[PDB]
DNA sequence: CTGCAGGGTTTTTGTTCCAGTCTGTAGCACTGTGTAAGACAGGCCAGATC
DNA sequence: GATCTGGCCTGTCTTACACAGTGCTACAGACTGGAACAAAAACCCTGCAG
């Protein structure tokens, strides 16, 4: 439990305040690059390796079996273990894109082969959806479960821009949550369908998921309409009722109230978090272990690493996750002048 | 003897009266005769051409104004139009008024409230209008009048930031502001051009310019990148009801000149980030796309007239034209921006092209490239879709550029004059310091003869006095061979004969002589540069290259005009955003640029520079 | 046939003479036979009777006041007087010009070049004078303008350089011409005295106030000195038993819009050096000219006029660098009297005045000369803290401003302890310091709503002492005794704060002035009693000079308002605005631009136009 | 040869002027002259130099009870009086420009009188009245000290001056002239004062290096304003003191040298090695210039000019003095904004 | 009667030159400001290599 | 199967350079006369046109 800075070496003026990472057979993949690839990288992937203490970065590459995406700033992510049939990949949807546009398209991302000189190539499908499809939206979350036994995907959350008959172009960049309706996602067929219970009284943002054995549970959130942060921690569970998606969920008490979560994995299903902030005007500064099993969830708080305090009072932040207990942080540095690298990087550790 | 003379100014009116009763009745006889008893006007007359003799020019026009009428005071308009047009700040003009007014007993100057009273009459939102058919995801309002740029983002920490500074219109309003501002022309070109009134309300076509440029770090002691996009008007012309392929109405005579472009939009972004500008520029492209398809209803002489569009996008430099157009940046294999040659495919073949670059066939090559319904491989991919790489968002037709539109081709002359100098074809491995020996030997050649001293890059001014048959003869000077010469003798001829084809203003009206002969110009002149200068061009050429001899003569047949769409004139208007901000600063950013932005818009219409006579 | 000959009204004046020729010369031969040969009156009294038969009287009587009367529009002066008092530039005022003619003819403003020749009347050297005695080692030129400040150095590198960039006037002309500026009002007091005017044209007296500290970085070297002065009074002596009859005194002295520049240098306040190498020839002018008498035609009548000198406006830094006295916080601190620092908490309030400038000089020759053959700093006690030379007559007094501010920031300071429990904990902590600091940042925070800065203006200050402030300080530290202490202390420091801010305390106050001893008495037995744990023997400078010196300082002056330095470091915001936006801008240039500008704002012949024409 | 090496000062860069001197009392190395009046922290304005480890450091010094104070002068003379008979060992100063820009005209008899305790130097002066018939107020110039057989006294010739002072004009009053060439015969006890003229003294000058031997001097380059050029001639006179008028001759060289502010260094009884000035307005010299002496004549031969680093080819001027023994001290105008404030770099040059 | 070609008529308006006279504007000297063309370094990739 | 360097590529200082703002000045173009004159506007007035 402990920091230490780090030193963005080259290639920093292409992280900006949004963006996600993914952790697969080792190497840890950046996405979401301001602003259009470059020829430098056509793809938009980097690659990011770390050596005693620099932040260096290389380019990546597809095959040609792949579809290029677009550099989506605050997509889902959502891990597919591995196992048949085809292992193992991370999947996105859908963000929104350099242009304030939005996705509405879930791509399944892939490695496929290597080295041979340490070298990766990966592969982009994007899976058409039938429906009843996802209308776009972002900030939101999706999760995988695999219940008796087939697999299938669930999507929750999401904002968007309000629909095209009150759109209005002097609000053209307002945000209203989208009606808090769950969607059931199989991979073939993309049998996408709608769904709710009662217990969704409204739905919310920026509130990282986390499932396991087909009984997920949510996490803390914001809705901008009522301006709460509500701490209504749920539980949902599902199983495949063939031919129906039966659905049932149910609220909890306990519930702690944190935005923009840091989720880092080290146990089966052990989850050490930092969390963006407490309030819409004070950061979150303590971290968080979250238990769970067949029982549930169980909260602790483990000791906080000692924040300098140049970021102690900063007017924002955020992070990803490098794996294993260890994960990457970011600063919007104020310097006079600007370096302009705008973004310093002390790096996080557990034990 | 006698009662002594006096002057007969000093006296009474009656000893006047008896000294000048003979002059008196003369002229009252003398009018009887001539003028009708008209006694006034004469005597008038008289007093003034006695005036003159002395060449006392000043208290004869005083006292003409003391007649025909009075102008006791001054237009509360041309009095806004002198607080503006001098950058004189509010409480600058308040002082000033203050001092004249109480100065001489009448009110020459209109005050505070009174001006801005009258003024409100000229930013937008003052003159409603229908819309047929009702616009598209558009507000109903008709006096909404500055808004903040920001479009409503939730003020959430938890997205983007929305620390971002902008003030706008809404584009709509701006142009019936602009429009309804310019009855008086569009009046004039009705009364000149002899047309009816009762059937001139429907066949109206206002083309309407865009342009956007970047504006770096404003100094102030005590908030440094910029961004201003603005529109400019261009012609309306008739269309009722024949054939009337067209009949311009007012046709601007001052194009690019900064008199002539109304800010719209502001932001203290950078031209660099795509995200904040998109994210910003994005209502304004919802608007242009919404307008055109509608016709538009105004109020103008008392009768309420149509109004169609189209929209010519084209006041950006080559950066902005790769983002908004989705072209990498810049020095790509995809060099042009209407053709898809890489520099070799346009080696071997240089002018004998074709235009087919297009907007929505761009949105289509994207979508080609993120689905890849072919599977590929990736620079398979990048050459199989010309380039393409981003999902571009907004129309520009992709023009060329006036301002420089030599300076790639100066720098290219003056290569080409340091290897004639060397012998490449003998030599064509020179090495690091002797190409600067023979540029420095030009350099002396060129200060003796032509009293250009040397320089590190291309201006303009440089290149203007470079391209002479003169300093062709005094360069050709040092170049050895007898043959070279007189063959680029014939090279800058050509040159020099194509020039002011594509820096004209109107060749179908100023010199269409070249113009129609023009292509067949061209061709002698890659003739030329393919058969006795191949040694260089073998497979790259320079950017300018490709325009220069492609696709001028297709672009003024696609337009008419090159530098009457040139950005150049936006360049200007620089100067005055930041003297504007340096004397007229609120000031918190806030209502900094509200302030900056209502003056200049005041600035910029036509209906005060008409009060700028100095005739 | 015949072309019908239209009104007389709408010829042109070609054919309007060959259309009158005949009464043209009829009205010459007339004017020749009758009036001496002058048409122009003859044709003015003919229209003064064509029009007064008509009984239209108004424009008739505006024609008779244009003739003989200066019409012509408003005024060059009051429009000079415009174009500086509100910072208008010359193609400003050229484009204001030439648009408010060309609409609404009856030009109303002048030109450019009629401003040029108005100019000269008021600048220096143009109303002759001479001295009687004549001047002693002063030049005999009296046409001389702007002179180059470094009176001639030789440029020899050898040498010190000529480094610096000043301009200055002549001190003699500057003097002349703001006395003939001041001829209306002195026209003005001998008419309210009941006083002759061919006669008591003797006993004249002027005083002439001046001063000089500049101001920090204006850049963007960097660092600026300016020497001003300010005409304070004028009064008469004649002619015996009368002691003398004040003719005028300045109602707004403290003010800027009195402040004549004379010298400006871009030299630093503290090398001492380049300072008297420039202000040197003033010197040489002060010294010379206190004996002569002033002869000037003023009001028709060249009258004689003297001169007293009363050096005051230096701020206490300068007072000492230019007394040569130890700088600056050494035992020695009473610019005034003999004392120590000790002897000034043993005994804080019973001090004579001793400082004698002569005596400092001949005091400063027993430093040198020794003539007891003494050690070091028994010398420094035997000439009582004379170091270096004198150089400038400076009268024994202080300024208002500084001795304020430095009273604001010393109670500042008593509130940063007194928030410590340090007459408990005498050594308190620098972290604990800055904590301190920073809950009393909070506290007039809160209430009074006053920022934080590291260095301290007038506001400040003024808002600063005052008793509620006080309470909404006293809030915080835990006692209550000490809060009724220094409670008390504001109390009575608001029985003495414009004692010494008195224009005239023997009318604004004289019951706060004949008990000013008594109150001055409690002050100090109360700094005795419960804030001896401060002033033990430590004082600081400014409090001393309030505490002990005042009442003989003004039973002998009159008042110390009055001398005060208020105008210098408050119109250096207007130097600053000045080579803003109207320098040349070039360094040997900047000046004599600056200079023009800045003596031209400050003359009366121009401010009554602001004022007298206000009410 | 000659070398130079880059020097920094630690805690001085405020109390070097564009003009001041240095001075040797027995092997003890005195700068002379500050920026400013006297500070409290020294009321003197002498200062122990000292040179090690490329540091440049300083100290105070102090006086007597019967020592007069004096006043920072900027450019006076000076001219070592031989320790002997009877008051060992003089050091005279007179008399500069004030800070306030006045003349002192002022003969200060500078020395040593005790020591220590740790490294301490306890110092006097006199300033000694002139019984004349006296020189008039002036600076620029210089003067050095005579023997004849075997009457000893102390001459001074040149230097500028302000105008007269009835001419004297607000406009004019920084312009200078040079002062008449008439030389001054200065017994020292008693402090009497003659001047005296020389027929083939064409014109009065400026600026000019001198050195005296057994009663006969030679004056080295200056300065003459009247032309606004650099004479390179060298005159030389022969005088000695009779009883009781000192009888005094003076005649011409045929060629000098072209000098104007230099830096005199000695080596050895009379053979010295000046580092030179400026040789026009614009143009300073760089090279050194080796000058033998005797009762045969003077013998003249320049030397090898160290290698100079950018800045001082570079800059615009630069001025110093000798530390003694061909040890000696120069400066630099430095150029920066923000000033370092450093606006002196610092060289030291020396003989082999 | 109409129709135009063009004769008369007086009356605009330019028209020529030399001596003044006023004024509106272009040219000049000038350093602070934005700049983008280019020197470059320094990192990366393929080629020759370990 | 892993390492090292030239070619080159792309973001980065940096530095010549235009150019804008301001007083000042200089010059050039509009303003004064007597005669004597084409050339045209538009009333009129004839004269060849049916
Ligand atoms: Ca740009
Ligand atoms: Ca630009
Ligand atoms: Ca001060
Ligand atoms: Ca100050
Ligand atoms: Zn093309
Ligand atoms: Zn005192």
């Amino acid at each position: 439990m402990s920091l230490q800075p780090l030193t963005a070496v080259n290639c920093g003026s292409l992280v900006q305040p949004g963006f996600s990472l993914l952790d697969l057979e080792g190497d840890v993949y950046l996405f979401g690059q301001k602003g259009w690839p470059k020829r430098s990288c056509p793809t938009g992937i980097f690659g990011v390796r770390i050596k005693k203490g620099e932040l260096k970065l290389r380019a990546i590459s597809f095959s040609n079996n792949s579809s290029y995406l677009p550099p989506l700033r605050c997509p889902a992510i959502a891990h597919f273990e591995a196992q048949d049939g085809k292992p193992e990949c991370y999947l996105i949807h859908g963000g929104r894109t350099p242009n304030n546009e939005l996705s509405s398209s879930l791509y399944m991302l892939s490695v496929d082969s290597r080295g041979c000189n340490r070298k990766v190539t990966l592969r982009c499908e994007e899976k058409e959806l039938v429906g009843d499809v996802p209308s776009a939206r972002y900030g939101h979350t999706l999760s995988v479960i695999n219940s008796r036994g087939k697999t299938a995907c669930v999507l929750f959350g999401g904002r968007s821009y309000m629909p095209p008959t009150e759109r209005t172009t002097q609000n053209w960049n307002s945000v209203v949550d989208c009606p808090p309706q769950v969607y059931l996602i199989d991979l073939e067929f993309g049998c996408c369908t709608a769904h709710t219970l009662p217990e969704l009284t409204d739905g919310q943002s920026f509130h990282v998921a986390l499932a396991r054995q087909d009984c997920v549970y949510f996490l803390g959130g914001h809705i901008l309409s009522s301006d709460c942060r509500p701490s209504r921690l749920i539980r949902l569970h599902v199983e495949l009722l063939l031919g129906s998606p039966v659905l049932t969920c149910t609220i909890l008490h306990e519930g702690l109230t944190i935005t923009s979560a840091i989720a880092s994995p080290i146990g089966y299903h052990e989850y050490i978090i930092f969390g963006g902030y407490q309030s819409e005007t004070q950061k979150r500064m303590e971290c968080t272990y979250v238990g769970l099993d067949d029982v549930g969830v169980h909260m602790e708080s483990r000791e906080p690493p000692q924040w300098t305090s140049e970021i102690s009072h900063s007017r924002t932040w955020f992070g990803g996750s490098l794996g294993k207990g260890t994960a990457l942080v970011a600063i919007p540095s104020e310097g006079n002048p600007t370096p302009p690298e705008a973004y310093h990087f002390y790096q996080v550790s557990f034990q | 003897g006698g009662r002594p003379r006096q002057h007969l100014l000093s006296l009474t009116r009656r000893a006047q009266k008896h000294r000048l009763r003979d002059l008196k009745n003369q002229v009252k006889t003398f009018a009887e005769k001539e003028e009708g008893g008209d006694v006034k006007s004469v005597c008038l007359t008289l007093f003034l051409l006695a005036l003159r003799a002395g060449n006392e020019h000043k208290q004869a026009d005083e006292l003409e104004a003391m007649m025909q009428g009075r102008g006791f005071g001054l237009h509360p308009a041309v009095c806004l139009a002198i607080r503006v047009n001098t950058f004189l700040s509010c409480s600058q003009y308040h002082k000033m008024y203050r001092t004249v007014k109480a100065t001489s007993g009448r009110q020459i100057f209109q005050p505070l409230h009174t001006l801005r009273n009258a003024e409100k009459e000229l930013l937008p939102g003052f003159h409603q209008f229908e819309w047929q058919p009702a616009l598209k995801n558009v507000s109903t309002s008709w006096d909404v009048g500055i808004i903040d740029g920001l479009s409503g983002w939730t003020v959430s920490v938890d997205d983007v930031p929305a620390d971002t500074i902008s003030r706008r219109f809404r584009y709509d309003v701006a142009l019936v502001s602009a429009l309804k501002d310019l009855e008086e022309d569009i009046m004039e070109g009705l009364r000149e051009r002899a047309l009816d009134d009762s059937m001139c309300t429907s066949g109206f076509t206002v083309v309407v310019k865009e342009s956007c440029d970047g504006m770096g770090d404003v100094s102030e002691k005590h908030p440094e990148k910029a961004v201003r996009f603005s529109f400019t008007i261009m012609s309306i012309s008739i269309r009722l009801e024949g054939e009337d392929d067209g009949i311009t109405i007012f046709q601007e005579q001052k194009p690019n000149s900064e008199l002539s472009c109304r800010p719209l939009c502001l932001m203290f972004v950078d031209e660099s980030d795509h995200e904040t500008l998109t994210a910003i520029l994005g209502p304004v492209v919802a608007e242009r796309k919404a307008m055109m398809e509608s016709r538009l209803i105004i109020s103008v002489g008392g009768l309420l007239r149509s109004f169609r569009f189209f929209f010519r996008g084209t006041g950006y430099d080559e950066k902005m034209v790769r983002e908004m157009e989705g072209l990498e940046a810049s020095g790509s294999t995809y060099i042009c921006t209407l053709c898809d040659s890489t520099r070799a495919e346009a080696s071997q073949n240089m002018v004998l092209h074709s235009i087919t670059r297009s907007h929505d066939e761009n949105l289509e090559r994207y979508e080609i490239w993120r689905k890849n319904p072919f599977s590929e491989s990736a620079d398979e991919l990048r050459d199989r879709v010309k380039g393409v790489s981003a999902k571009p968002f907004m129309e520009t037709q992709p023009t060329l550029d006036a301002l420089h539109c030599d300076i790639g081709n100066a720098t290219e002359f003056y290569k080409i004059f340091q290897d004639e100098i060397g012998e490449v074809y003998q030599k064509p491995n020179p090495s690091r310091e002797e190409r600067r020996r023979w540029r420095s030997t030009l350099d002396k050649q060129l200060r003796k003869k032509m009293k250009l001293k040397p320089v590190m890059r291309m201006n303009g001014n440089y290149a203007r006095r470079l391209m002479t048959r003169e300093a062709v003869e005094a360069v050709c000077e040092l170049v050895p061979s007898e043959e070279r010469r007189e063959a680029l003798l014939k090279l800058m001829d050509l040159y020099l004969q194509m020039k002011p084809v594509w820096r004209s203003t109107c060749p179908s009206r100023d010199c269409p002589d070249q113009l129609c002969q023009y292509s067949y110009n061209s061709q002698q002149f890659a003739d030329l540069l393919s058969s006795m200068f191949k040694y260089r061009y073998d497979g790259k050429i320079t950017n300018y290259l490709h325009k220069t001899l492609a696709h001028v003569p297709e672009i003024v047949e696609r337009d008419g005009s090159i530098g009457a769409w040139a950005s150049e004139g936006n360049e200007s208007g620089n100067k005055l955003f930041r003297r504007f901000r340096k004397m007229n600063a609120r000031q918190s950013k806030t209502f900094e640029l509200e302030d900056i932005l209502k003056h200049h818009w005041l600035y910029t219409s036509k209906y005060l520079q008409k009060f700028m006579e100095a005739h």
